[PDB]
RNA sequence: CCCGGGUAGUCCUGGCUGUAAAGGAUGCGGGCUAGGUGUCGGGCGAGCUUCGAGCUCGCCCGGUGCCGUAGGGAAGCCGUUAA
RNA sequence: GAGUGGUGGCCACUAUUAUUGGGCCUAAAGCGGCCGUAGCCGGGCCCGUAAGUCCCUGGCGAAAUCCCACGGCUCAACCGUGGG
């Protein structure tokens, strides 16, 4: 049924959005809160999770890139990267790393995954530029330009992000069949959690 | 004579030096999917041929 | 309301000094040892003349415009211009 | 205030055809309005066109398939012979036989192309390539 | 915006508290609407919908 | 074949930077239309080196305007030379550049460099109402261009008529391999590189015309290598 | 007086207010001198 | 846009397309007739008996309901009071625009300074000049008639 | 230019003059072309309430601002209040 | 090249006269603002007339001049016979 339950869902708040909205974010968005917040849908998250994760399982590992401005992002997207073999960069994004072959780190992914649209503009325009497949977690002010493959979620809570990249990545291996069920992943979800 | 491709969404062809991208459909796994610069700027959603399955 | 004055049956070129038109008409001229540019231009001309004709009676339909179209035919096959089976191309 | 429903319509068509769209609606419909759209959609031009009643003019719902590259009507509506159509073919298209020049004739609207197959004149209405 | 306008307005079957008489008025009446037997007042005129003073029996089209 | 040696020469010869000279040196991609509509970025000249040799034939290359700009400072002027360039094969492709430089001659290489890395694909074919041909001589269809103030209407001409346009666009059009053409130009053109990129543009704006599988056969239409 | 901004610029002119003053001023002079006062 | 103050207000009616009266009305056509003659002698205008006639009586509209005496035309306020003889001898909207016109004039020769009602009287007597044009045209009004405020004082008493 | 005084004028009534950087330096009517975010008026729905013609949120229409996509322009910039 | 310079005049250049086909925020240019007369431009459907419009067919719009084919002065300019 679902990947993960609806307890688990809720108590990581991907449900949670922003008070602002988007026409391109209405397809996804669930209600509006007498508070003026708006409401996600958990059901179209775990879709586009099982679609990211078939997406994904058939890229070369090592070609695919998670990028994470974001600082309660940036752990997710590193423990991402370590489990299931993808480059991952936190923090600040060098510009000119997909686009300046003089660059000593100088890397062109088959695949770009970004936590944030507005905050991973940078590398969005490289991606862009390069021509390559974009995978957004989007949330609900966020745009759909240049987005390939969007993921609804809350893409500012830390529990939201750290599940979010956990279930990407069993998905991915899942997929890729280097893990033979989804139980038999071994790692901890308050592993891909940013510690306080 | 080579093949010309062609977008998804709009239908139109794709000019040599545009910012178009090309994937595997996500769904099927089976089908090509394109994009043309226009559509992916302007979010227009796409369906693939063999699923039916739809949007970016 | 004027009567009829003959008029030269060669063109003049738009631009007297042009590096790469005085190279070639020079050629030509060293070539078939003419003594003048303005034969040149008479031949020319004339191939132009029949370059204008020929573009006109393309896109032209009609009794009258078929028969043009073999006379001028005729007429450059009989100059020997062109061979007994060319066409309007 | 409106005038012309039918360059409306073409003006319409062509905005939604470059931002991308793939239905359109034309409000007020007219017969002249679906004539053109019938030749449109003969040629290839246009997809489906279904004609909704609202108690009113009645509204055109238009498929698109991206074939378009600019139509707009011809205003004033020039009449024209057998034997002019090139001079007009040179003003409005961009090569020979690229796109239809739709003419309003005494035997109905079709393109200019039938028409000169017809070997009849009208009154150009309207330009589609 | 809609390609067909439809009305927001419904017709009410509603009756009458004081003599039970059944009327059709309208939820949007611009006068101030009186019950046809004894002159009872039923719906109060506003600036929008208004105000039915009067048990609503049933909602038409 | 000088130029099959020269691009087997660069071939070998070259250690590859990025993904699509990576392709190119595995020769995942052997021919230079499999580089164009796909989204890829082309910034090695080796690329187009081994793909389109001919590029670098000296009358493949020609150079279009030199400019002598002045920065005003402390001390005095400050002199750059901006070389305006364009490069191609006179069938199907043509590229154009800018190179800035100290020096005329450094300039006139980056200006053939840009180019090089600039190169597009243009459709050919005979759409005037005289010719009515299908020969590859001229464009298909009538075409527009602009850059800054300048706008260019390319309208395809009969066979055996010349390039009526201006030099510039002469020498473009002579590049990309065009042989008859019609122009209408509005605006100043007097500056070379805009009147340049509208004529570039113009060859590039030949593909975004919508065009029916019977049109091709009509025009004699050619995309590319002919 | 017709309007003609492009002269309210004072790059290489004097005002153009003053200017006017004194075209006013000459016009009176002529008129008195014609006599049309 | 309005007429004169240029603005794009839309508020109006939105009548659902129909071709027959509802099933629910409970009056048929003779009875609509009679009401309607009946608010006519009470006094009402045309758009106040339609009002009436929907807000009351949960009649939406009479022009849903075919003409017994002409296949070729729907029903009308004006078209049933002009066959029972109770028709305005001038167009209402003509009226009404005279009336108001009157008053304002009334209102400015006491009060000669209010420029912005004068203002306001000229486009009342723009409009009904405009009416004027058009029932001339449609022949609704004498070839002779003229809008003069000296001899309105009449029509309106 | 600064300071101390000061006539016409600035104020009311009946008139004349018809001029301004009277500028949004942008004539007016109609159809179409992503959105996001304030505020004013009206309407609708929901939740609070001290039951207020009160407060909060969402939607429709009409005004009034800023940012901005496609696109436009020599550029400054305009961008459903289009340039 | 037996011609080649100079001056005045007309067309193109010039989309600097713009029907095709120009502009008016900051460069020349939107009346300070509204009402309205002639003119110009005008919502959807049904029937009737052919004034405009299109097609066909008779009488015309002299010749010379213009284009094409052939024929005669050596070819040509020129002239004649036919088609336009
Ligand atoms: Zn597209
Ligand atoms: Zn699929
Ligand atoms: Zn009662
Ligand atoms: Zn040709």
């Amino acid at each position: 049924e679902y990947l993960v339950p609806l307890d688990q869902y809720l108590a990581a708040g991907v449900h949670i959005g922003t008070q602002q909205k988007t026409k391109d974010m209405k397809k996804f968005i669930y209600r509006v809160r007498q508070d003026g917040l708006y409401v996600l849908d958990v059901r179209k998250t775990d879709e586009r999770l099982k679609v990211a994760g078939k997406f994904l399982a058939k890229f070369e590992p090592q070609s695919i890139l998670a990028v994470s401005v974001r600082l309660y992002g940036q752990k997710p997207v590193k423990k991402f990267g370590e489990v299931t073999g993808a480059r991952a960069i936190p923090g600040r994004f060098l510009p000119g790393t997909m686009t300046n072959p003089a660059v000593k780190n100088f890397f062109e992914p088959d695949v770009l995954i970004v936590t944030d649209p507005r905050a991973d503009h940078q590398a969005m325009r490289e991606a862009v530029e390069i021509g390559i497949p974009i995978v957004a977690l989007v949330d609900t002010e966020n745009l759909l330009s240049y987005v390939d493959l969007a993921i609804p979620t809350n893409n500012k809570g830390r529990k939201a992000l750290a599940l979010i990249y956990w279930i990407l990545a069993r998905e991915i291996l899942y997929n890729r069949g280097e893990i033979q069920s989804r139980e038999d992943f071994k790692i901890p979800v308050e592993e891909f959690e940013m510690k306080i | 004579k080579f093949e010309i491709p062609v977008c998804t969404s709009c239908g139109r062809e794709i000019t040599p030096r545009e910012h178009a991208t090309h994937f595997i459909c996500p769904n099927c796994g089976e089908a090509v999917i394109w994009r043309c610069e226009s559509c992916r700027v302007l979010a227009k959603p796409y369906k693939c041929p063999n699923c039916g399955w739809e949007g970016p | 309301g004027d009567p009829k004055r003959q008029r030269k049956k060669y063109e003049t070129p738009p631009h007297p000094w042009i590096k790469e038109r005085l190279d070639r008409e020079r050629v030509l001229m060293d070539k078939y040892e003419l003594k003048n540019k303005k034969e040149l231009w008479k031949h020319e001309t004339q191939l132009k003349n029949f370059r204008r004709r020929a573009r006109r009676l393309l896109a032209a339909r009609g009794k009258q415009a078929e028969i043009e179209r073999e006379q001028l035919l005729a007429r450059l096959k009989r100059l020997g211009l062109l061979p007994e089976d060319a066409v309007l191309d | 205030t409106l005038l012309d429903p039918l360059a409306n319509a073409l003006s319409h068509i062509t905005n939604s055809e470059r931002v991308g769209k793939r239905e359109v609606y034309i409000k007020p419909a007219s017969k002249l309005i679906g004539e053109v759209l019938r030749v449109m959609q003969k040629y290839g031009y246009i997809g489906e066109f279904e004609f909704i009643d609202d108690g009113r003019a009645g509204v055109y719902r238009v498929q698109l398939l991206g074939r378009i590259n600019k139509a707009g009507a011809i205003k004033p509506r020039f009449p024209v012979k057998v034997s002019e159509f090139e001079k007009w073919e040179k003003r409005f298209l961009p090569a020979f036989e690229f796109g239809i020049l739709i003419v309003s004739t005494s035997q109905g609207v079709m393109s200019h192309k039938e028409a000169i197959e017809k070997g009849i004149g009208g009154r150009l209405i309207a330009y589609v390539y | 915006k809609p390609i067909i306008p439809m009305p927001r307005s419904r017709f009410l079957r509603v009756k009458c508290i004081d003599c039970g008489n059944e009327q059709i008025v309208f939820s949007h009446p611009a006068t101030k609407v009186r019950c046809l037997i004894c002159g009872a007042t039923l719906v109060e005129p506003t600036g929008g919908k208004g105000i039915v003073k009067a048990k609503i029996l049933e909602v038409l089209e | 074949q000088e130029w099959k040696e020269y691009a087997k020469r660069v071939l070998d010869e070259w250690e590859p930077k990025t993904k699509l000279g990576m392709m190119v040196k595995e020769g995942q991609i052997t021919d230079i239309h499999e580089i164009f509509r796909r989204g890829y970025q082309i910034k090695e000249p080796e690329i187009i080196d081994v793909l389109l040799p001919e590029v670098n034939a000296r009358e493949n290359q020609e150079v279009l305007d030199i400019a002598l700009t002045v920065r005003m400072t402390d001390s005095g002027r400050r002199v750059r030379f901006r070389v305006l360039a364009a490069v191609g094969n006179r069938d199907g492709y043509v590229g154009l550049g800018i190179g800035h430089g100290k020096e005329v001659g450094i300039a006139i290489r980056k200006a053939i460099n840009y180019a090089k890395l600039n190169i597009i694909e243009i459709k050919r074919g005979c759409g005037s109402w005289e010719c009515r041909c299908r020969r590859p001589h001229s464009v298909p269809f009538a075409v527009e261009g602009k850059e800054g103030s300048v706008r260019v209407r390319l309208i395809p001409g009969p066979r055996g008529l010349g390039l009526v346009i201006g030099d510039v666009g002469k020498k473009i059009l002579r590049l990309a391999g065009v042989q008859d053409v019609w122009s209408q130009t509005f605006g100043e053109t007097r500056t070379t590189v805009n009147f340049a990129k509208a004529v570039f543009n113009a060859l590039y704006n030949t593909n975004r015309v919508a065009i029916s599988p019977e049109m091709i056969e009509r025009y004699g239409i050619v995309v590319g290598r002919a | 007086m017709k309007r003609r901004p492009r002269k309210w610029k004072k790059k290489g002119r004097m005002r153009w207010k003053w200017i006017k003053k004194r075209i006013r001023r000459l016009k009176r002079q002529r008129k008195k001198e014609r006599g049309l006062i | 846009a309005r007429m004169h103050a240029r603005k794009r207000g839309k508020s109006g009616s939105k009548r659902p397309p129909r071709t027959a009266p509802p099933i629910w009305v409970e009056y048929t056509v003779e009875e609509i007739e009679n009401l309607v003659v009946k608010l006519r002698k009470e006094g009402y205008s045309t758009a106040m008996i339609g009002t009436i006639l929907r807000d009351q009586y949960g009649i939406p509209s009479v022009k849903l309901f075919k003409d017994p005496d002409n296949p070729n035309r729907n029903l009308t306020i004006t078209r049933i009071l002009e066959k029972h003889g109770l028709a305005p001898e001038i167009p209402e909207d003509l009226m009404f625009l005279i009336r108001r016109a009157v008053n304002l004039r009334k209102h400015l020769e006491q009060h000669p300074k209010d420029l912005h009602s004068m203002r306001g009287l000229q486009l009342i007597e723009s409009k009904i000049r405009r009416l004027v044009k058009y029932y001339k045209r449609k022949g609704k009004l004498p070839k002779n008639w003229r809008y003069d405020p000296e001899t309105a004082k009449l029509l309106v008493r």
